[PDB]
Protein backbone atom coordinates (compact mmCIF):
# COMPACT_ATOMS: atom_id res chain seq x y z
CA UNK A 1 0.00 0.00 0.00
CA UNK A 2 2.07 3.03 -1.49
CA UNK A 3 5.45 1.14 -1.98
CA UNK A 4 7.44 3.80 -3.99
CA UNK A 5 9.76 0.74 -4.55
CA UNK A 6 12.55 0.60 -7.22
CA UNK A 7 12.25 -3.16 -8.31
CA UNK A 8 15.28 -5.35 -8.05
CA UNK A 9 18.08 -5.82 -10.07
CA UNK A 10 17.28 -9.41 -10.25
CA UNK A 11 14.12 -8.74 -12.19
CA UNK A 12 16.11 -6.42 -14.67
CA UNK A 13 18.42 -9.07 -15.38
CA UNK A 14 15.36 -11.59 -16.28
CA UNK A 15 13.54 -8.33 -18.03
CA UNK A 16 16.90 -8.91 -20.35
CA UNK A 17 16.29 -12.08 -21.35
CA UNK A 18 13.09 -10.96 -22.87
CA UNK A 19 14.48 -10.03 -26.15
CA UNK A 20 16.22 -13.46 -25.99
CA UNK A 21 12.59 -14.49 -27.54
CA UNK A 22 9.90 -11.35 -27.34
CA UNK A 23 10.59 -8.32 -28.98
CA UNK A 24 8.55 -4.86 -28.36
CA UNK A 25 5.42 -5.70 -31.67
CA UNK A 26 4.43 -1.60 -31.55
CA UNK A 27 2.81 1.31 -29.33
CA UNK A 28 0.58 3.89 -29.70
CA UNK A 29 0.63 7.02 -27.81
CA UNK A 30 -2.55 8.93 -27.35
CA UNK A 31 -1.59 12.59 -26.41
CA UNK A 32 -0.79 14.20 -30.37
CA UNK A 33 -1.39 17.55 -29.65
CA UNK A 34 -3.11 18.48 -32.76
CA UNK A 35 -4.84 21.38 -30.80
CA UNK A 36 -3.93 24.73 -29.68
CA UNK A 37 -2.42 23.59 -26.41
CA UNK A 38 1.28 23.01 -27.79
CA UNK A 39 1.12 25.93 -31.00
CA UNK A 40 0.21 29.55 -28.51
CA UNK A 41 1.51 31.54 -26.66
CA UNK A 42 0.68 35.02 -24.19
CA UNK A 43 1.97 37.74 -26.46
CA UNK A 44 2.82 35.75 -29.38
CA UNK A 45 -0.53 34.78 -31.39
CA UNK A 46 -0.29 32.56 -34.70
CA UNK A 47 -2.23 34.58 -37.43
CA UNK A 48 -3.94 31.12 -38.63
CA UNK A 49 -5.71 30.48 -41.83
CA UNK A 50 -8.49 27.71 -43.17
CA UNK A 51 -7.05 24.30 -44.38
CA UNK A 52 -3.44 25.14 -44.63
CA UNK A 53 -2.60 22.57 -41.68
CA UNK A 54 0.95 23.74 -40.77
CA UNK A 55 1.52 4.32 -39.43
CA UNK A 56 -1.73 5.15 -39.58
CA UNK A 57 -3.54 3.06 -36.90
CA UNK A 58 -7.07 3.15 -35.25
CA UNK A 59 -6.63 4.49 -32.01
CA UNK A 60 -9.93 2.50 -30.13
CA UNK A 61 -9.48 -0.77 -32.34
CA UNK A 62 -6.62 -2.89 -33.43
CA UNK A 63 -6.98 -2.91 -36.61
CA UNK A 64 -4.43 -2.15 -39.09
CA UNK A 65 -5.19 -0.02 -42.27
CA UNK A 66 -2.89 1.08 -45.38
CA UNK A 67 -0.59 3.88 -45.67
CA UNK A 68 -3.47 6.25 -46.84
CA UNK A 69 -6.59 4.34 -45.43
CA UNK A 70 -10.11 4.95 -46.88
CA UNK A 71 -12.39 4.20 -43.84
CA UNK A 72 -13.94 7.37 -42.47
CA UNK A 73 -13.92 8.73 -38.32
CA UNK A 74 -16.02 10.90 -36.54
CA UNK A 75 -13.95 13.61 -34.93
CA UNK A 76 -12.78 13.03 -31.31
CA UNK A 77 -11.69 16.68 -31.09
CA UNK A 78 -10.71 16.42 -27.42
CA UNK A 79 -7.94 14.36 -28.30
CA UNK A 80 -7.63 13.47 -31.81
CA UNK A 81 -7.84 9.96 -31.41
CA UNK A 82 -9.68 8.58 -34.39
CA UNK A 83 -13.22 7.60 -33.48
CA UNK A 84 -13.50 5.45 -36.30
CA UNK A 85 -17.21 5.63 -37.80
CA UNK A 86 -18.65 2.60 -38.95
CA UNK A 87 -17.28 -0.37 -37.69
CA UNK A 88 -16.09 -3.55 -39.48
CA UNK A 89 -18.97 -6.04 -37.48
CA UNK A 90 -21.78 -5.12 -36.84
CA UNK A 91 -23.83 -8.60 -36.36
CA UNK A 92 -21.48 -9.71 -33.93
CA UNK A 93 -20.41 -6.58 -32.24
CA UNK A 94 -20.17 -5.84 -28.53
CA UNK A 95 -22.82 -3.28 -27.72
CA UNK A 96 -20.72 -1.22 -24.61
CA UNK A 97 -17.37 -0.79 -26.01
CA UNK A 98 -18.74 0.78 -28.79
CA UNK A 99 -21.49 2.66 -27.38
CA UNK A 100 -19.96 4.37 -24.67
CA UNK A 101 -17.99 6.38 -26.91
CA UNK A 102 -20.54 6.44 -29.43
CA UNK A 103 -20.75 10.33 -28.42
CA UNK A 104 -17.32 11.48 -27.40
CA UNK A 105 -13.77 10.34 -26.47
CA UNK A 106 -12.81 10.34 -22.38
CA UNK B 1 34.88 -21.78 -72.19
CA UNK B 2 33.13 -18.58 -71.43
CA UNK B 3 29.69 -19.12 -73.33
CA UNK B 4 27.79 -20.84 -70.20
CA UNK B 5 30.23 -18.46 -67.91
CA UNK B 6 28.35 -15.34 -69.37
CA UNK B 7 24.67 -17.47 -69.82
CA UNK B 8 24.70 -17.89 -66.52
CA UNK B 9 24.72 -14.21 -65.32
CA UNK B 10 21.10 -13.94 -67.12
CA UNK B 11 19.82 -16.86 -65.27
CA UNK B 12 22.00 -15.63 -61.21
CA UNK B 13 20.54 -12.46 -62.39
CA UNK B 14 16.78 -13.56 -63.04
CA UNK B 15 16.57 -15.42 -59.57
CA UNK B 16 17.51 -12.65 -57.22
CA UNK B 17 14.80 -10.57 -59.71
CA UNK B 18 12.57 -13.25 -58.51
CA UNK B 19 13.11 -12.65 -55.19
CA UNK B 20 12.94 -9.15 -54.98
CA UNK B 21 9.78 -9.53 -57.49
CA UNK B 22 7.96 -11.57 -55.12
CA UNK B 23 8.72 -9.26 -52.24
CA UNK B 24 7.30 -6.59 -54.16
CA UNK B 25 3.94 -8.89 -54.39
CA UNK B 26 4.46 -9.51 -50.81
CA UNK B 27 4.92 -5.86 -49.75
CA UNK B 28 2.47 -3.92 -52.29
CA UNK B 29 -0.22 -6.29 -51.62
CA UNK B 30 0.55 -5.61 -47.87
CA UNK B 31 0.67 -1.70 -48.36
CA UNK B 32 -2.93 -1.48 -47.60
CA UNK B 33 -4.28 1.58 -49.65
CA UNK B 34 -3.50 4.85 -50.99
CA UNK B 35 -6.85 5.98 -52.19
CA UNK B 36 -5.40 9.42 -54.42
CA UNK B 37 -8.44 11.26 -54.22
CA UNK B 38 -11.13 9.42 -55.85
CA UNK B 39 -11.59 5.78 -55.28
CA UNK B 40 -12.21 4.55 -59.10
CA UNK B 41 -8.51 5.89 -59.67
CA UNK B 42 -7.30 3.42 -56.75
CA UNK B 43 -10.02 0.32 -56.69
CA UNK B 44 -9.57 0.28 -60.71
CA UNK B 45 -5.29 0.47 -60.09
CA UNK B 46 -6.15 -2.38 -57.72
CA UNK B 47 -6.12 -5.15 -59.87
CA UNK B 48 -4.28 -2.92 -62.32
CA UNK B 49 -0.99 -3.23 -60.31
CA UNK B 50 -2.61 -6.58 -58.80
CA UNK B 51 -2.18 -8.41 -62.22
CA UNK B 52 1.15 -6.25 -62.76
CA UNK B 53 3.24 -7.24 -59.85
CA UNK B 54 1.66 -11.10 -60.27
CA UNK B 55 2.20 -11.29 -64.14
CA UNK B 56 5.83 -9.63 -63.47
CA UNK B 57 6.63 -12.89 -61.30
CA UNK B 58 5.14 -14.77 -63.84
CA UNK B 59 7.02 -13.69 -66.54
CA UNK B 60 10.25 -13.77 -64.18
CA UNK B 61 10.21 -17.22 -63.65
CA UNK B 62 9.06 -17.94 -67.64
CA UNK B 63 12.02 -16.52 -68.78
CA UNK B 64 14.32 -18.37 -66.15
CA UNK B 65 13.39 -21.88 -68.21
CA UNK B 66 14.67 -20.55 -71.62
CA UNK B 67 17.49 -19.45 -70.14
CA UNK B 68 17.97 -22.68 -68.20
CA UNK B 69 17.91 -24.34 -71.19
CA UNK B 70 19.99 -23.07 -73.47
CA UNK B 71 23.28 -23.22 -70.73
CA UNK B 72 24.99 -26.33 -70.15
CA UNK B 73 27.82 -27.56 -67.95
CA UNK B 74 50.60 -21.57 -51.85
CA UNK B 75 47.47 -23.20 -52.64
CA UNK B 76 45.75 -19.74 -53.16
CA UNK B 77 48.58 -17.39 -52.19
CA UNK B 78 50.80 -17.25 -55.38
CA UNK B 79 46.90 -17.15 -57.39
CA UNK B 80 47.47 -13.28 -56.40
CA UNK B 81 50.16 -13.18 -59.15
CA UNK B 82 48.54 -14.20 -61.83
CA UNK B 83 45.62 -12.26 -62.35
CA UNK B 84 47.64 -9.07 -62.43
CA UNK B 85 49.38 -9.39 -65.94
CA UNK B 86 45.81 -10.04 -67.37
CA UNK B 87 44.14 -6.58 -65.68
CA UNK B 88 47.41 -5.37 -66.88
CA UNK B 89 45.77 -6.17 -70.45
CA UNK B 90 42.99 -3.53 -69.45
CA UNK B 91 45.51 -1.29 -68.18
CA UNK B 92 46.16 -1.10 -71.92
CA UNK B 93 43.16 -0.49 -72.57
CA UNK B 94 43.02 2.46 -70.22
CA UNK B 95 44.98 4.89 -72.15
CA UNK B 96 43.55 4.35 -75.27
CA UNK B 97 40.58 6.68 -75.16
CA UNK B 98 38.12 7.47 -78.05
CA UNK B 99 39.57 10.36 -80.03
CA UNK B 100 41.50 8.17 -82.38
CA UNK B 101 42.02 9.46 -85.66
CA UNK B 102 39.52 12.05 -85.34
CA UNK B 103 41.65 15.48 -85.37
CA UNK B 104 41.39 19.20 -85.50
CA UNK B 105 43.39 20.16 -88.52
CA UNK B 106 43.70 23.58 -89.61
CA UNK B 107 45.82 24.37 -93.25
CA UNK B 108 48.87 23.08 -93.25
CA UNK B 109 51.17 26.24 -93.99
CA UNK B 110 53.47 27.86 -92.09
CA UNK B 111 53.50 31.44 -90.91
CA UNK B 112 62.03 12.18 -98.94
CA UNK B 113 63.51 8.97 -101.19
CA UNK B 114 62.92 5.45 -100.19
CA UNK B 115 64.43 2.08 -101.56
CA UNK B 116 62.22 -0.19 -103.94
CA UNK B 117 62.83 -2.83 -101.54
CA UNK B 118 60.75 -0.90 -98.94
CA UNK B 119 58.01 -1.06 -101.14
CA UNK B 120 58.41 -4.94 -101.39
CA UNK B 121 58.21 -4.92 -97.33
CA UNK B 122 55.24 -2.46 -97.86
CA UNK B 123 53.49 -5.14 -100.48
CA UNK B 124 54.56 -8.22 -98.51
CA UNK B 125 52.92 -7.54 -95.31
CA UNK B 126 49.28 -7.35 -96.51
CA UNK B 127 50.06 -9.92 -99.56
CA UNK B 128 50.42 -12.93 -96.81
CA UNK B 129 46.38 -13.31 -96.17
CA UNK B 130 43.63 -13.01 -98.37
CA UNK B 131 44.89 -16.36 -100.29
CA UNK B 132 42.03 -16.09 -103.00
CA UNK B 133 44.09 -12.81 -104.62
CA UNK B 134 47.42 -13.14 -105.67
CA UNK B 135 50.12 -10.55 -106.41
CA UNK B 136 53.00 -10.13 -108.92
CA UNK B 137 55.04 -7.38 -108.11
CA UNK B 138 57.38 -6.19 -111.09
CA UNK B 139 59.31 -3.14 -112.20
CA UNK B 140 59.94 -3.57 -115.91
CA UNK B 141 60.42 0.59 -116.71
CA UNK B 142 62.29 1.90 -114.40
CA UNK B 143 62.09 1.46 -110.56
CA UNK B 144 58.28 2.25 -110.08
CA UNK B 145 56.34 -1.07 -109.68
CA UNK B 146 53.25 -2.39 -111.33
CA UNK B 147 51.38 -5.79 -109.98
CA UNK B 148 49.28 -8.28 -111.66
CA UNK B 149 46.64 -9.30 -109.62
CA UNK B 150 43.93 -12.14 -109.76
CA UNK B 151 41.02 -12.55 -108.36
CA UNK B 152 40.14 -16.09 -108.05
CA UNK B 153 38.69 -16.75 -111.23
CA UNK B 154 36.66 -13.28 -111.76
CA UNK B 155 39.28 -10.18 -111.89
CA UNK B 156 42.31 -9.28 -113.35
CA UNK B 157 43.77 -5.93 -112.36
CA UNK B 158 46.82 -3.91 -113.01
CA UNK B 159 48.31 -1.61 -110.20
CA UNK B 160 50.97 1.04 -111.08
CA UNK B 161 53.40 2.58 -108.17
CA UNK B 162 55.13 5.35 -108.70
CA UNK B 163 57.38 6.98 -106.65
CA UNK B 164 56.27 4.80 -103.64
CA UNK B 165 52.81 6.31 -104.40
CA UNK B 166 49.36 5.51 -106.37
CA UNK B 167 49.74 5.91 -110.14
CA UNK B 168 47.01 4.02 -111.39
CA UNK B 169 44.90 0.76 -111.44
CA UNK B 170 42.63 -1.20 -113.99
CA UNK B 171 40.75 -3.58 -113.88
CA UNK B 172 39.74 -6.36 -116.15
CA UNK B 173 37.79 -9.82 -116.14
CA UNK B 174 39.22 -12.95 -115.90
CA UNK B 175 39.80 -14.43 -119.92
CA UNK B 176 41.59 -11.47 -121.25
CA UNK B 177 45.54 -10.65 -122.60
CA UNK B 178 46.51 -8.81 -120.03
CA UNK B 179 49.81 -8.57 -121.17
CA UNK B 180 50.95 -6.84 -124.89
CA UNK B 181 51.77 -9.17 -127.78
CA UNK B 182 55.86 -8.51 -126.79
CA UNK B 183 54.26 -9.90 -123.34
CA UNK B 184 54.98 -6.61 -121.16
CA UNK B 185 52.18 -5.26 -119.10
CA UNK B 186 49.67 -3.09 -120.64
CA UNK B 187 49.79 0.64 -119.78
CA UNK B 188 47.32 2.14 -121.57
CA UNK B 189 44.24 0.54 -122.76
CA UNK B 190 40.51 0.11 -121.60
CA UNK B 191 38.71 -2.61 -119.97
CA UNK B 192 36.31 -2.83 -123.25
CA UNK B 193 33.23 -3.52 -120.75
CA UNK B 194 30.78 -1.08 -119.03
CA UNK B 195 30.64 -2.46 -116.06
CA UNK B 196 33.89 -1.87 -115.54
CA UNK B 197 34.26 0.88 -117.14
CA UNK B 198 31.99 2.11 -114.96
CA UNK B 199 33.42 1.27 -111.84
CA UNK B 200 36.73 2.43 -112.63
CA UNK B 201 35.48 5.85 -112.51
CA UNK B 202 34.96 4.89 -108.91
CA UNK B 203 38.21 3.59 -108.27
CA UNK B 204 39.46 6.83 -109.33
CA UNK B 205 36.90 8.38 -107.15
CA UNK B 206 38.22 6.38 -104.24
CA UNK B 207 41.80 6.80 -104.89
CA UNK B 208 41.42 10.39 -104.88
CA UNK B 209 38.82 10.08 -101.22
CA UNK B 210 41.74 8.18 -99.00
CA UNK B 211 44.23 11.50 -98.32
CA UNK B 212 46.59 10.94 -95.77
CA UNK B 213 49.59 13.25 -96.36
CA UNK B 214 52.34 11.24 -95.36
CA UNK B 215 50.54 7.51 -94.62
CA UNK B 216 50.54 6.27 -98.25
CA UNK B 217 50.30 2.37 -96.67
CA UNK B 218 46.70 2.64 -94.89
CA UNK B 219 45.50 4.71 -98.22
CA UNK B 220 46.60 1.84 -100.87
CA UNK B 221 45.52 -1.18 -97.74
CA UNK B 222 41.86 0.39 -97.46
CA UNK B 223 42.14 0.76 -101.44
CA UNK B 224 42.65 -2.87 -101.60
CA UNK B 225 40.00 -3.74 -98.58
CA UNK B 226 37.71 -1.81 -100.60
CA UNK B 227 38.61 -4.17 -103.69
CA UNK B 228 37.63 -7.03 -101.33
CA UNK B 229 34.19 -6.36 -101.34
CA UNK B 230 34.17 -6.49 -105.26
CA UNK B 231 34.51 -10.47 -105.28
CA UNK B 232 30.95 -10.28 -104.59
CA UNK B 233 29.90 -8.75 -107.56
CA UNK B 234 27.21 -10.11 -109.54
CA UNK B 235 26.12 -12.37 -106.51
CA UNK B 236 24.65 -9.52 -103.97
CA UNK B 237 21.49 -7.63 -104.38
CA UNK B 238 21.36 -3.48 -103.86
CA UNK B 239 20.21 -2.44 -100.57
CA UNK B 240 17.78 0.52 -101.74
CA UNK B 241 16.17 -1.19 -105.13
CA UNK B 242 15.66 -4.95 -104.36
CA UNK B 243 16.53 -5.61 -107.49
CA UNK B 244 19.86 -6.11 -109.00
CA UNK B 245 19.56 -4.41 -112.23
CA UNK B 246 18.90 -0.63 -112.31
CA UNK B 247 19.04 0.25 -115.94
CA UNK B 248 20.61 -3.29 -116.27
CA UNK B 249 23.22 -2.58 -114.22
CA UNK B 250 23.92 -4.36 -110.98
CA UNK B 251 24.83 -2.68 -107.86
CA UNK B 252 28.59 -1.87 -108.06
CA UNK B 253 29.04 1.44 -105.96
CA UNK B 254 30.24 0.64 -101.84
CA UNK B 255 30.07 3.74 -100.12
CA UNK B 256 32.69 5.24 -98.25
CA UNK B 257 33.26 4.14 -94.83
CA UNK B 258 29.95 1.60 -95.40
CA UNK B 259 30.91 -0.81 -97.74
CA UNK B 260 27.79 -2.12 -99.62
CA UNK B 261 26.81 -2.52 -103.35
CA UNK B 262 25.03 0.40 -105.23
CA UNK B 263 24.29 2.61 -107.98
CA UNK B 264 24.97 6.26 -108.65
CA UNK B 265 21.32 6.81 -108.79
CA UNK B 266 21.07 4.08 -105.35
CA UNK B 267 24.20 6.53 -104.00
ZN1 LIG C 1 -10.24 10.76 -27.94
ZN1 LIG D 1 20.21 -0.30 -106.75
Amino acid sequence: EGPASEPDEALVDECCLLPSQLLIPSLDWLPASDGLVSRLQPKQPLRLQFGRAPPKIDHLRRLHLGACPTEECKACTRCGCVTMLKSPNRTTAVKQWEQRWIKNCL
Amino acid sequence: VSVNLEAFSQAISAIQALRSSVSRVFDCLKDGMRNKETLEGREKAFIAHFQDNLHSVNRDLNELERLSNLVGKLYSQLLQAYKWSNKLQYHAGLASGLLNQQSLKRSANQMLVLPPQYVDDVISRIDRMFPEMSIHLSRPNGTSAMLLVTLGKVLKVIVVMRSLFIDRTIVKGYNENVYTEDGKLDIWSKSNYQVFQKVTDHATTALLHYQLPQMPDVVVRSFMTWLRSYIKLFQAPCQRCGKFLQDGLPPTWRDFRTLEAFHDTCR
